[PDB]
RNA sequence: AAACUCCAGUUGACACAAAAUAGACUACGAAAGUGGCUUUAACAUAUCUGAACACACAAUAGCUAAGACCCAAACUGGGAUUAGAUACCCCACUAUGCUUAGCCCUAAACCUCAACAGUUAAAUCAACAAAACUGCUCGCCAGAACACUACGAGCCACAGCUUAAAACUCAAA
């Protein structure tokens, strides 16, 4: 999918968080779900640069409060 | 072509190495070469005794003489650093930058089955 | 019969980096014994 | 064979490089290359000469040059090297592929063949 | 302090000693193990022969010199004689795979010679010449 | 020709000599010295060392995927957790 | 630009008349091409 | 037909491949430090692929430049330098007792 | 052998029959001498698991291809 | 046992020989082949197929001539072993393995798989080997043995190689 990119690049900056996977959980929404919803949004907004979206995504989502510790 | 010219010499006093390092150029030149760079990274022991010209050493010091200079050159060269006594030993290789890194993208892996019948 | 052959040579080899490697023990490390051999019915070494 | 201070294939072509230095020109000459260079003259030689469009390499004529050259340098090397089996083999079917480019020429484009023939000195003989 | 099996480099002093002597001056026990005979050697650091023995000077003959019984009383005599000079600690320099190859270092052991280092000169040619067929046997 | 007393050299730690000699054996055999130099005791045609070579090459890439199928397949070795059934 | 650069390197090459200058700066530099790997893979330079 | 239908792609999530050590670096005879990384301290032995960890190219680099170096005056043959005894250890192989 | 025990169950609370056991061979094309030349073969056959713990397809599918017995299976 | 006893060990000097480890790699070449280092030259063909004989190669062994000769080594001599000779074993040593220039042109020269192109769908398929085939071309085979023979022809080959029968005989091979 189009969110694969996305969620391929946040597993590599961020990786697994503390928030564990409850796939019991169909309405479940991990931390790098809730990170594609809002580069989707910000991408709905008209903005295009993968890079860039990337980072103001993560900006939002502090500004939030979710857990972004960074890998390395 | 770019030659590379390692030269261990006979370890002697500094005025006798110089000597010999502008002996060894202007042989280069004449045969035609045309020396970008020379190098020396210092004096030390062989990593094995080496016999040359009736003379057995223990130690020498280590030069490189990055050059250009035509094929039919080359030869020659190797004859004259055969010739010298100052030189304990001499090899002449291509240049090895003139060699570019072909990047390799990594280890691809094979299954180990197939080698039994391949 | 092959498949055991395999585990004795696998248990072999385990107890010699067993042996080889300090941090199993010191006492152990500085003797360096060496195996002859490894076969397994329990275990003979 | 061409001047040592023939300028390489690439470097005749480039701008300002007849104001250069001796030295530079030297680097970039025949007299510091291997053989292969002065045969890639060679073939650029034979092609302004003969074909009409020596920027097509694919066309017969081209192809026929290009191994009439291996041909020369093939040779030149067994003049050297009398005990070398597989250059001799390598000669010799060079020669025989040359003989079927320059029949199937013939069959196709023969002034162009003649000119071949004229430039590159090769006499066409028809198989026993 | 922490043991390296790594020689102390000749050149480059160190603080290991034995006998207030280094170990570029302790005598060298040159042993070769053959498959008939093994013969032991000992000399000065400055190449001076001081003590030799081997199975056929130990009054062993034919067959009975390959046993290491053989090898071990070659030992125990060439560590006597080398001791009678003032040999203390010596360089095992060991060639050959036969079969007292090991019984000739106990042998000096026994003798009362004290070895500081094992070193292994097994002749081994880089592909040089060509050894004889195999035994049809 | 080489400097002495460096390569297949080991130090007696504390008089322990039989241990060093068979710290010495090891490296030579984990560097193929000894079955080099048993194997060079007589001369190996070159047919029969290429036909060992692959046999022995064939040996270890058998071993090697046994001993991966063996511990792949020893994951399953528990208690069976549907005895009656 | 290969060219370019050759030749802008041509100014430093060895010739007859800078060759005893030459030769000297050499033997007093020491040019040194030791260096190790580590397992990760950082070149480790030599210590002098 | 629908966008909930999967596009075809290269795998974003592929973890790239596991460079040899000296993958991109210039592998030189003079380095007479890093040849002797991959021989044995004892015999001078060149390491196998499967010892060094190295990829075939830099393997066949490595073997070619110490024989190079060998036969040049260069590095020893039977031992490793003593000089580099304590460089850093990169062969996967372990010795004493 | 996970789902034996819920299987028979529900078999046996819908009023069929099940076999999760060792399939004995020719349970079905030896149903005569196994049972009596009277003994009626199933109608259907319903296999929640086509594989047997080999990973081999269950001998029941090609015993009841056999007997023209066709096969519901997951 | 014979042999050697200027024999052996250490150290030093010291090759026209052979190329550990790398190589658990599977590369180069048409095949044979090719695994020390450097340098030079160099790895044919922008459609395929295309020869017992044309063209050019062709392991080992062998021949001719001149060198080298550490080691190995048919043959030979000696010692053992054997009832005994020979062989297996030990020792010494030669042709020979090496170089130069010619010749000989053989192999279980075997991936025992002709070259090129295509397919993985049917029936997958005698068996085994190595999954089954299709298109196209060249070469080859038509019971066994006689026969890697005879004769003829060709060859630097002369106890040779290539091509290669028939008669008698069998009901199998
Ligand atoms: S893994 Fe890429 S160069 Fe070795
Ligand atoms: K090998
Ligand atoms: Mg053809
Ligand atoms: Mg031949
Ligand atoms: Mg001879
Ligand atoms: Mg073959
Ligand atoms: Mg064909």
């Amino acid at each position: 999918y189009h969110e694969d990119r996305i969620r391929a690049k946040f597993y590599s900056v961020y990786g697994s968080g503390q928030r564990a996977f409850d796939l019991f959980n169909p309405n479940f929404k991990s931390t790098c779900q809730r990170f594609v919803e809002k580069y989707t949004e910000l991408q709905k907004l008209g903005e295009t640069d993968e890079e860039k979206l990337f980072v103001e995504t993560g900006k939002a989502l502090l500004a939030e409060g979710v857990i972004l510790r960074r890998v390395g | 072509p770019r030659y590379e010219l390692a030269l261990i010499l006979k370890a002697m006093q500094r005025p006798e190495t110089a000597a010999t390092l502008k002996r060894t150029i202007e042989a280069l030149m004449d045969r035609g070469a045309i020396v970008r760079d020379l190098e020396n990274l210092g004096e030390r022991a062989l990593p094995y005794r080496i016999s040359a010209h009736s003379q057995q050493h223990n130690r020498g010091g280590y030069f490189l003489v990055d050059f250009y200079a035509p094929t039919a050159a080359v030869e020659s060269m190797v004859e004259h650093l055969s010739r010298d006594i100052d030189v304990i030993r001499g090899n002449i290789v291509k240049h090895p930058l003139t060699q570019e890194l072909k990047e390799c993208e990594g280890i691809v892996p094979v299954p180990l089955a197939e080698k039994l019948y391949s | 019969h092959a498949r055991l052959r395999a585990l004795n040579g696998l248990l072999y080899k385990a107890l010699t980096d067993l042996l080889c490697t300090p941090e199993v023990s010191q006492e152990l490390y500085d003797l360096n014994v060496e195996l002859s051999k490894v076969s397994l019915t329990a275990c003979r070494a | 064979d061409p001047p040592p201070s023939t300028l390489l294939k690439d470097y005749q072509n480039v701008p300002g490089i007849e104001k250069v230095d001796d030295v530079v020109k030297r680097l970039l000459s025949l007299e510091m290359a291997n053989k292969k260079e002065m045969l890639k003259i060679k073939q650029e030689q034979f092609m302004k000469k003969i074909v009409a469009n020596p920027e097509d390499t694919r066309s017969l004529e081209a192809r026929i040059i290009a191994l009439s050259v291996k041909i020369r340098s093939y040779e030149e090397h067994l003049e050297k090297h009398r005990k070398d089996k597989a250059h001799k083999r390598y000669l010799l079917m060079s020669i025989d592929q040359r003989k079927k480019m320059l029949k199937n020429l013939r069959n196709t484009n023969y002034d162009v063949f003649e000119k071949i023939c004229w430039g590159l000195g090769i006499e066409y003989t028809f198989p026993p | 302090t922490k043991f390296s099996i790594y020689p102390p480099i000749p050149g480059e002093e160190s603080s290991l000693r034995w006998a207030g002597k280094k170990f570029e001056e302790i005598p060298i026990a040159h042993i070769k193990a053959s498959h008939n005979n093994t013969q032991i050697q000992v000399v000065s650091a400055s190449n001076e022969p001081l003590a030799f023995a081997s199975c056929g000077t130990e009054g062993f003959r034919n067959a009975k010199k390959g046993t290491g019984i053989a090898a071990q009383t070659a030992g125990i005599a060439a560590a006597a004689r080398a001791k009678q000079k003032g040999v203390i600690h010596i360089r095992v320099v060991v060639k050959g795979l036969g079969p007292g190859r090991l019984s000739a270092m106990h042998g000096l052991i026994m003798g009362g010679l004290e070895v500081i280092s094992i070193t292994d000169n097994t002749p081994i040619p880089h592909n040089g010449c060509r050894p004889r067929k195999a035994r049809k046997l | 020709k080489h400097l002495k007393f460096i390569a297949r050299t080991v130090m007696v730690q504390e008089g322990n000599v039989e241990s060093a000699y068979r710290t010495l054996n090891r490296i030579l055999t984990m560097d193929g010295l000894i079955e080099d130099i048993k194997h060079r005791r007589y001369y190996e045609k070159p047919c029969r060392r290429r036909q060992r070579e692959s046999y022995e090459r064939c040996r270890r890439i058998y071993n090697m995927e046994m001993a991966r199928k063996i511990n792949f397949l020893m994951r399953k070795n528990r208690a069976d957790p549907w005895q009656g059934c | 630009r290969e060219v370019l650069q050759l030749q802008e390197e041509v100014k430093n090459f060895i010739t007859r008349e800078n060759l005893e200058a030459r030769v000297e700066a050499a033997l007093d530099s020491r040019k040194n091409y030791n260096w190790a790997i580590t397992r990760e893979g950082l070149v480790v330079r030599p210590q002098r | 037909s629908n966008e909930d239908l999967p596009i075809s792609m290269e795998n974003p999530y592929k973890e790239p491949l596991k460079k040899c050590i000296l993958c991109g670096k210039h592998v030189d005879y003079k380095n007479v430090q890093l040849l002797s990384q991959f021989v044995s301290p004892f015999t001078g032995c060149i390491y196998g692929r499967h010892i060094t960890g190295l990829c075939g190219k830099k393997q066949k680099e490595i073997t070619k430049a110490i024989k190079r170096a060998q036969i040049m005056g260069f590095m020893p043959v039977t031992y490793k330098d003593p000089a580099y005894l304590k460089d850093p250890k990169v062969c996967n192989i372990r010795y004493r007792e | 052998r996970q789902f034996s025990y819920l299987i028979e169950n529900m078999a046996r609370d819908c009023g069929e029959y099940a076999h999760t056991r060792y399939f004995r061979g020719g349970m079905l094309t030896n149903a005569r001498l196994l049972f009596g030349p009277t003994v009626r073969l199933p109608d259907l056959i319903i296999f929640l698991h086509t594989l047997n713990n080999i990973f081999e397809p269950h001998v029941a599918v090609r015993d009841a291809a056999k007997m023209n017995i066709p096969t519901v299976g997951i």
